[PDB]
C-alpha cells in the first residue's frame, strides 16, 4: 500500500549551481563546506523519507548515494 | 536445400556459410596446418623458427616455444584460432607443453578426419574420445610419483625436471648450468609462486655460459648525485612517497596573496615541508632509501648531506622485489618509525655488466626474490634464453606447488595409449575405432619426438609400445644414442600437472573443433 | 526483381511516381510468398542440425575475426549476418524465444520453417494464405491445449532437487558442457535456488555473476556462494587471506574530502599552509582510525586511494581492495549482509558485512589475481566461476549455463513439465490430426499441415542421431496412439527405451507453449506479407 | 476433471465408467467401505489387464475392464451379508500422481 513521491529533482552530490564558486581560506571552512554539501543532499533525502513515501520517482537522475540511502530506509527509487 | 546454394542468397555481400563437408575440410586443414607448423620444434632435437614480423618495425624472433610461434602468426582459419588460443591458455596455466598440446590436438583431428572418411559420426568419435580421455587420465594419475617429502630426492627431481624442460631449448648447450641456475632461483622463492620475484636481466655480450644467478640482488636504477656509492651493513627504507614537488592533495588549494614577500614565505614553507619529510625519513635510522616514485633535487641534496644512498624511480615490481629480497616494508607515511620494518643487506655497491652500472645488493636478508643476468651474442639469443628460462622457472614453480612427477621421453604418452588400447579392445562398437585413433595420436607424439632427432621413429615407437604392453611402465626414449631406456635412471621426468594439462586441453579442443558442422563467416570489417 | 512502375506514359511524357523508382525493386503476390518461404526454409535447414544431444555446433566469425563455437540457436542467428528480411524476422523470433524462456531458440526456428514449408504446398494447391494462417492458429490452439493436458508437474522445493537437476541435465545435454553434465546441472540448480524469490516467484539474474577464467579444466567450474572480483589487495605486502572478515563497503575514495561545487581554498600565509598540511595528515589518520574503530578487519572501496591511505591500512592491519566496480560492490554488500557506506563518518559496526573467508587467488603463471568472498551466512547472491582450456569453450559454457538457469527460472515460474525427445510434438500432432478430422471446413488442410510440421522436431532429432527419420517417427507415433503414452519419443542417446519419463528427458510446459505460440504468430505475420519493396543496392 | 459414473441376491455386477479431461487411466479399482470401518480394495485392474485381488475375498472375481470406453465391470458371486457396504470406484489417471486418484460417490448394495 505504498505512498508515491513523484519528483522533478536530481538527488545526488552535485555542484549546488553551475555558476557557483565556493571560496574559503580555512580548513575548518573547507570541511564545513564538504559537510554542507552532504547535509544538503541528506536533508532532501530526509524530507522525502519523512513524507511517508515508500516509492520515489524522479524525472531527473538519482545518484548512488541517494539509492543507498533509500535502500537502507527500505524505500524504492527510480 | 541449403543456406548458400539456394535460389536466394541470405547474406550480406561478403559473407559465406561453409556446410558440412566444406566446414570439416577447412577446419581439419587449418588445425593440421597449425600442427605441422609447430612440430619439428618438439623434443630435444627440435629446431627453432624465425618469426620475422612484417610490420614497419620488422621484429625478429628466434623461438622454439610453440605458444610464442602460434601467438606470432597471422591466422585466419577459425579452427586454427581455436588451437592458437588453446596453446596460449596452456602457456598461461603452466609454462610448458605448448607445442605438445597443439601437436596432440592436430593429430587427433587428423585421425578424426580419417574416421569421418570411414563414415563415423562426429559424436560417436567424441564419445569414444571422452572414454579414452578418462582412461588416459586414470593411467597417468596412477603412474605419477611424488617425492616432495624427501628433500634430497625432491631436489634431484627438480634438477631432472629443469634439465628435461631445457633439453628442447637453446639452453641445452649449457643445460647443466642453466638447470642449476633455475633450480637455485626457484628455491630462493621459499615456496612462494611469485614468478615476478624472479627478475631476468638480458645483457648483450658475453657467452651464454657467462650468465649467472646473483647471490644477492641487482637493480638497474641510479644513485643520486652527492650521495655515497658503497654502503656496508645497509639499513634500507623502501618507500612509495612522492618526494617530487609533493603537493597537498587538496586540489582547490591555491596561494592567493598580495605580496611577493608572502609568495616567497610560502615557497620557503613548501621547502620546509619537504625538509621535514626527509627528516622524518632519516629518523628511521637508515643508510639507503629506495623510492618507487622520483626524487627531486632538494630531497636528493638532503639525502646527500645526510649521507644516505637514495635510489629513485624503482617501479612497483622493483620495490616489491626489493621488499622480498631485503625484508623491508614499502612505506608512504613516516610518523610511526617503530612500525616500519627496514631492509638489511651486508653491502650495496655499484657493479659493471657489459657497459652499464647496476646497484648490487649483497648479503641480503630474505632473498625471496632473485635476479638472473643473461648474457649472449645476439638479442635473439637473449630473448630465446629468457623465454626458455621462463619455461623452466614456471615448470619448477608448478612442481614445488604439486610435487607429482611423471616420466618423459614418450613414456607417459605410451602408457596412456596402452590404457586407451586396453579400453578400446574391451569396448564394442565404433567407439572402439575412435579410441584406437586417440591412442594412435598419443603414440604419434613420441613418434614426432623421435622423427625430429633423425631415428627410425616407427621401430622405436614399436619397441616402446611392446615394452609398455609387457609392463615396463618406465621405458622411454633415450635421445643420446637413440634407443629405449629407463627414464627413472636417465632422469627424464616431467610434471604431472603439465602432462595432464596437455592431455586434457588437447582432448577438449579436439572435441570442440569436432562438434562443428557449419562455419558462418560475417562480412570482414575492412 | 520486378520494378515499381513500367509505363513511362500512354502519351510519351515522363512518368515519375516514386523516388529512384528505376533503382527500386518489388515482388508481389505468390512469388513473394514463395521467396519468403524459400528464405525461411534455408534458415531452418541451417539450424535443424543443431537440435538435440547429437546436434552439432556452428562456428561463427564476426567482422573482426573472433570465433564463436555454439549450439545456441539465438546466438547463432544473432551472429549471422543476414540480409533477407524474412531471415531477419526469424532471427527476431529466436531472440524472442530466448528473452521469454532462454531455451527452445532452435526449436522455434525449425518449427516456423516447417510451417512455412507446408504452407508452400498449401499455396500451390490454391488456398488463401490468410486461410492457411487461420488454420495454423486453430491447430496451434489445439496443440497448446493438448500440452496443458499431457503436462506433468515437478516439485520446486529446496529439499529434493532431483527433478530440477533432471530438467537442467536435459537442457544441457546438447551443449559442449555435457562432459560435466551433472556438475553443471547441480550448480545451475543450487544457484537459482540460492538466489530465487520463492514467494514472488521471481529470479533476478543480476544476482548471479557468471565469471570465466581460462586455465584449469571444465570440471573445475564451481559454485561460489558469495562473490568473486577481478582485483587484489591494494598493497603488495598485505596478507593474501582473511578469515572471519568484517567488511566495510565504502563508496568514498580514501582521499581528502572534496566538494562537488567549484571551490577555491585560499592559502594566504605560512600558518595557512601549515594548517592545510596538518589538515591533510589528520584527515588520512582520521579515516583510518574510523575504519579501525568500527572493528573492521577488511575494507572494500569503489574509488581507489593513495599512498598514505594504503600504508596506513597496512600499518593498522586493514587489508583493503580498491577500484571495485559498482555492480560488484552491490553484490558484495548483498552477499556479506553489509550496507554500502558513502562516507567514513557514517560507518558503524552494524553496517559491516561478514564473510567467513576472503582470499586472493592465483592462476598459475599469469601475474593476475582474483578475490573470492564466500562463507557468508545467508548470501542472497552467488557466483559461478567457469574454467576451461580456451575462451571458446568458456563462452559456450557461459551461454549453456545461462540456458540452464533460465530453465530453472521457468520452473520456478510454472512447475508444469512436459517430456521431450519429440514426444510432446508427436502427441500434439496426433491431437491436431484428430481435430482436423473433426473439422469439416477448408481449414482441415491447414491443420493437417500444422501436424506434419509439428512432426519435424522428432524427425530432426532422429536424423541428427543417425536413425531413419520416417521409420522411427512412424513407429513411435504408432506406439503412442496404441498404448496411450505421450512420453514416447526418440532415443537420441540409444538407451534402448523410448520412454522419456524413464530417461529423465524433461522440458518446461511454458517453454513448449511459447515455442508453439511464437512459431505460429511469426508464420502468420510472414504469410500475411504479399509485397516487398526494397531500395536498389 | 475425471467424472466417474457407477451402477442383493445372496452374481452381482457393478460398473464404473470414467469421463472428462485425461489421456490415460493408469489403474482402475473397486473399493468397499463398511459402516464404521476403513476402506479396502475389492479388486483393481491395470491397463495391461493384470488384476490383483484382496485376501478376504479372492478366486470368485470377474472384474473386467473395457478400454474402448475406459470403464470396468466386476462380477462378484458368493454374496454374503458382510459384503453389504458402499462400493467405491477408483481411477488412476495420466501420470499417476497422488493428486490423480479420482473417487466415485460409492454404491451401497
Ligand atoms: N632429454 C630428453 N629425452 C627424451 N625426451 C625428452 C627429453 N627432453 C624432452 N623430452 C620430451 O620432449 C617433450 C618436450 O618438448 P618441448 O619442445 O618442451 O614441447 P612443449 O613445448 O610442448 O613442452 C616432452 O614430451 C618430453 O617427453
Ligand atoms: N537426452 C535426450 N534424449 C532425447 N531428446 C532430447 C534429449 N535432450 C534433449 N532432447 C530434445 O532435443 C530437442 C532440442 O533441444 P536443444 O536443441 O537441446 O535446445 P534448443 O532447442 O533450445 O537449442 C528438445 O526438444 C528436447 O526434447
Ligand atoms: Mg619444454
Ligand atoms: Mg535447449
Amino acid at each position: 500500500n505504498p505512498k508515491i513521491a513523484l519528483l522533478n529533482v536530481e538527488l545526488e552530490l552535485k555542484a549546488e549551481k553551475d555558476n557557483a564558486e565556493i571560496r574559503v581560506h580555512t580548513v575548518e571552512d573547507y570541511q564545513a563546506i564538504v559537510d554542507a554539501e552532504w547535509n544538503i543532499l541528506y536533508d532532501k533525502l530526509e524530507k522525502i523519507h519523512h513524507s511517508g513515501a515508500k516509492v520515489v520517482l524522479s524525472k531527473l537522475p538519482i545518484g548512488d548515494v541517494a539509492t543507498q540511502y533509500f535502500a537502507d530506509r527500505d524505500m524504492f527509487c527510480a | 536445400a541449403s543456406l548458400s546454394l539456394a535460389p536466394v542468397n541470405i547474406f550480406k555481400a561478403g559473407a559465406d556459410e561453409e556446410r558440412a563437408e566444406t566446414a570439416r575440410l577447412t577446419s581439419f586443414i587449418g588445425a593440421i596446418a597449425i600442427g605441422d607448423l609447430v612440430k619439428s620444434t618438439l623434443g630435444p632435437k627440435g629446431m627453432d623458427k624465425i618469426l620475422l614480423s612484417s610490420g614497419r618495425d620488422a621484429s625478429l624472433m628466434v623461438t622454439n616455444d610453440g605458444a610464442t610461434i602460434l601467438k606470432n602468426i597471422g591466422v585466419d582459419n577459425p579452427a586454427a584460432k581455436v588451437l592458437v588460443d588453446m596453446s596460449r591458455v596452456q602457456d598461461d596455466e603452466v609454462g610448458d607443453g605448448t607445442t605438445s598440446v597443439t601437436v596432440l590436438a592436430a593429430e587427433l583431428l587428423r585421425e578424426a578426419e580419417s574416421l569421418i572418411a570411414k563414415k563415423i559420426h562426429p559424436q560417436t568419435i567424441i564419445a569414444g574420445w571422452r572414454e579414452a580421455t578418462k582412461a588416459a587420465r586414470e593411467a597417468l594419475l596412477s603412474s605419477a610419483v611424488d617425492h616432495g617429502s624427501d628433500e634430497v630426492k625432491f631436489r634431484q627431481d627438480l634438477m631432472n625436471i629443469a634439465g628435461t624442460t631445457l633439453s628442447s631449448k637453446l639452453l641445452t648447450h649449457h643445460k647443466d648450468h642453466f638447470t642449476k641456475l633455475a633450480v637455485e632461483a626457484v628455491l630462493r622463492l621459499k615456496g612462494s609462486g611469485n614468478l615476478e620475484a624472479i627478475h631476468i636481466i638480458k645483457k648483450l655480450g658475453g657467452s651464454l655460459a657467462d650468465s649467472y644467478l646473483d647471490e644477492g640482488f641487482l637493480l638497474d636504477k641510479k644513485i643520486g648525485v652527492n650521495q655515497p656509492k658503497r654502503i656496508e651493513n645497509a639499513k634500507i627504507l623502501i618507500a612509495n612517497t612522492g618526494m617530487d614537488t609533493d603537493k597537498i592533495k587538496i586540489f582547490g588549494s591555491r596561494v592567493r596573496v598580495d605580496s611577493t614577500a608572502k609568495v616567497a614565505e610560502i615557497e620557503h614553507a613548501e621547502k620546509e615541508k619537504m625538509k621535514e619529510k626527509v627528516e622524518r625519513i632519516l629518523k628511521h635510522g637508515i643508510n639507503c632509501f629506495i623510492n618507487r616514485q622520483l626524487i627531486y633535487n632538494y630531497p636528493e641534496q638532503l639525502f646527500g648531506a645526510a649521507g644516505v644512498m637514495a635510489i629513485e624511480h624503482a617501479d612497483f615490481a622493483g620495490v616489491e622485489r626489493l621488499a622480498l629480497v631485503t625484508g623491508g616494508e614499502i612505506a608512504s607515511t613516516f610518523d610511526h618509525p617503530e612500525l616500519v620494518k627496514l631492509g638489511s643487506c651486508k653491502l650495496i655497491e655499484e657493479v659493471m655488466i657489459g657497459e652499464d652500472k647496476l646497484i648490487h645488493f649483497s648479503g641480503v636478508a630474505l632473498g625471496e626474490a632473485c635476479t638472473i643476468v643473461l648474457r649472449g651474442a645476439t638479442q635473439q639469443i637473449l630473448d630465446e634464453a629468457e623465454r626458455s628460462l621462463h619455461d623452466a622457472l614456471c615448470v619448477l614453480a608448478q612442481t614445488v606447488k604439486d610435487s607429482r612427477t611423471v616420466y618423459g621421453g614418450g613414456c607417459s604418452e605410451m602408457l596412456m595409449a596402452h590404457a586407451v588400447t586396453q579400453l578400446a579392445n574391451r569396448t564394442p562398437g565404433k567407439e572402439a575405432v575412435a579410441m584406437e585413433s586417440y591412442a594412435k595420436a598419443l603414440r604419434m607424439l613420441p613418434t614426432i619426438i623421435a622423427d625430429n632427432a633423425g631415428y627410425d621413429s616407427a621401430d622405436l615407437v614399436a619397441q616402446l609400445r611392446a615394452a609398455h604392453s609387457e609392463g615396463n611402465t618406465t621405458a622411454g626414449l633415450d635421445m643420446r644414442e637413440g634407443t629405449i631406456g629407463d627414464m627413472a635412471i636417465l632422469g627424464i621426468t616431467e610434471s604431472f600437472q603439465v602432462k595432464r594439462q596437455v592431455l586434457l586441453s588437447a582432448a577438449e579442443a579436439a572435441e570442440v573443433i569436432l562438434r562443428v558442422d557449419n562455419i558462418i563467416k560475417a562480412a570482414p570489417r575492412k | 526483381a520486378s520494378m515499381g512502375t513500367l509505363a513511362f506514359d500512354e502519351y510519351g511524357r515522363p512518368f515519375l511516381i516514386i523516388k529512384d523508382q528505376d533503382r527500386k525493386s518489388r515482388l508481389m503476390g505468390l512469388e513473394a510468398l514463395k521467396s519468403h518461404i524459400m528464405a525461411a526454409k534455408a534458415v531452418a535447414n541451417t539450424m535443424r542440425t543443431s537440435l538435440g544431444p547429437n546436434g552439432l555446433d556452428k562456428m561463427m566469425v564476426d567482422k573482426d575475426g573472433d570465433v564463436t563455437v555454439t549450439n545456441d540457436g539465438a546466438t547463432i542467428l544473432s551472429m549471422m549476418d543476414v540480409d533477407h528480411q524474412i531471415a531477419k524476422l526469424m532471427v527476431e523470433l529466436s531472440k524472442s524465444q530466448d528473452d521469454e524462456i532462454g531455451d527452445g531458440t532452435t526449436g522455434v526456428v525449425v518449427l516456423a520453417g516447417a510451417l512455412l514449408e507446408e504452407a508452400e504446398q498449401l499455396l500451390d494447391r490454391g488456398i488463401h494464405p490468410i486461410r492457411i494462417a487461420d488454420g495454423y492458429e486453430q491447430a496451434a490452439r489445439v496443440a497448446i491445449e493438448h500440452l496443458d493436458k499431457i503436462s506433468d508437474s515437478v516439485l520446486v522445493d529446496i529439499k529434493d532437487t532431483e527433478p530440477l537437476i533432471q530438467t537442467a541435465k536435459t537442457t544441457l545435454g546438447s551443449k559442449v558442457v555435457n562432459s560435466c553434465h551433472r556438475q553443471m546441472a547441480e550448480i545451475a540448480v543450487n544457484a537459482v535456488l540460492t538466489v530465487a524469490d520463492m514467494e514472488r516467484r521471481d529470479v533476478d539474474f543480476e544476482l548471479i555473476k557468471v565469471e570465466g577464467k581460462v586455465g584449469g579444466r571444465l570440471e573445475d567450474t564451481k559454485l561460489i556462494k558469495g562473490v568473486i572480483v577481478d582485483k587484489d589487495f591494494s598493497h603488495p605486502q598485505m596478507p593474501k587471506k582473511v578469515e572471519d572478515a568484517k567488511i566495510a563497503i565504502l563508496t568514498c575514495p580514501f582521499e581528502p574530502p572534496k566538494p562537488k561545487t567549484k571551490h577555491k581554498l585560499d592559502v594566504t600565509s605560512v600558518e595557512d599552509y601549515k594548517a592545510l598540511q596538518k589538515y591533510e595528515k589528520e584527515k588520512f589518520e582520521e579515516m583510518i582510525q574510523q575504519i579501525k574503530e568500527t572493528g573492521a578487519n577488511l575494507a572494500i572501496c569503489q574509488w581507489g586511494f593513495d599512498d598514505e591511505a594504503n600504508h596506513l591500512l597496512l600499518q593498522n592491519n586493514l587489508p583493503a581492495v580498491r577500484w571495485v566496480g559498482g555492480p560488484e560492490i552491490e553484490l558484495i554488500a548483498i552477499a556479506t549482509g553489509g550496507r554500502i557506506v558513502p562516507r567514513f563518518s557514517e560507518l558503524t559496526a552494524e553496517k559491516l558485512g561478514f564473510a567467513g573467508l576472503v582470499q586472493e587467488i592465483s592462476f598459475g603463471t599469469t601475474k593476475d589475481k582474483m578475490l573470492v568472498i564466500e562463507q557468508c551466512k545467508n548470501s542472497r547472491a552467488v557466483t559461478i566461476f567457469i574454467r576451461g582450456g580456451n575462451k571458446m569453450i568458456i563462452e559456450e559454457a557461459k551461454r549453456s549455463l545461462h540456458d540452464a538457469l533460465c530453465v530453472i527460472r521457468n520452473l520456478i515460474r510454472d512447475n508444469r513439465v512436459v517430456y521431450g525427445g519429440g514426444a510432446a510434438e508427436i502427441s500434439c500432432a496426433l491431437a491436431v490430426s484428430q481435430e482436423a478430422d473433426k473439422c469439416p471446413t477448408l481449414e482441415q488442410y491447414a491443420m493437417r499441415a500444422f501436424a506434419d510440421a509439428l512432426e519435424v522436431i522428432p524427425m530432426a532429432l532422429s536424423e541428427n542421431s543417425g536413425m531413419n527419420p520416417i521409420q522411427t517417427m512412424t513407429e513411435v507415433r504408432a506406439r503412442q496412439v496404441k498404448e496411450m503414452n505421450p512420453a514416447l519419443g526418440i532415443d537420441c542417446l540409444h538407451k534402448g527405451t523410448n520412454d522419456m519419463k524413464q530417461q529423465h528427458v524433461i522440458e518446461t510446459l511454458i517453454g513448449k507453449k511459447q515455442q508453439i505460440s511464437l512459431a505460429t504468430q511469426m508464420v502468420r505475420m510472414i504469410l500475411k506479407i504479399d509485397d516487398i519493396r526494397k531500395p536498389g543496392e | 476433471q475425471v467424472q466417474l459414473v457407477e451402477s442383493l441376491v445372496q452374481s452381482l455386477r457393478l460398473s464404473c465408467g470414467a469421463s472428462g479431461t485425461f489421456f490415460r487411466i493408469n489403474d482402475m479399482g473397486w473399493y468397499r467401505q463398511a459402516s464404521g470401518k476403513q476402506r479396502e480394495l475389492v479388486a483393481s485392474i491395470t491397463r495391461g489387464g493384470t488384476t490383483d485381488y484382496a485376501d478376504s475375498v479372492k478366486g470368485r472375481f470377474t472384474i473386467s475392464r473395457d478400454n474402448a470406453k475406459n470403464t470396468v465391470y466386476l462380477q462378484m458371486n458368493s454374496l454374503k451379508p458382510e459384503d453389504t457396504a458402499v462400493y467405491y470406484c477408483k481411477a488412476n489417471r495420466n501420470w499417476g500422481r497422488e493428486w490423480d486418484d479420482y473417487w466415485g460417490q460409492g454404491t451401497q448394495v
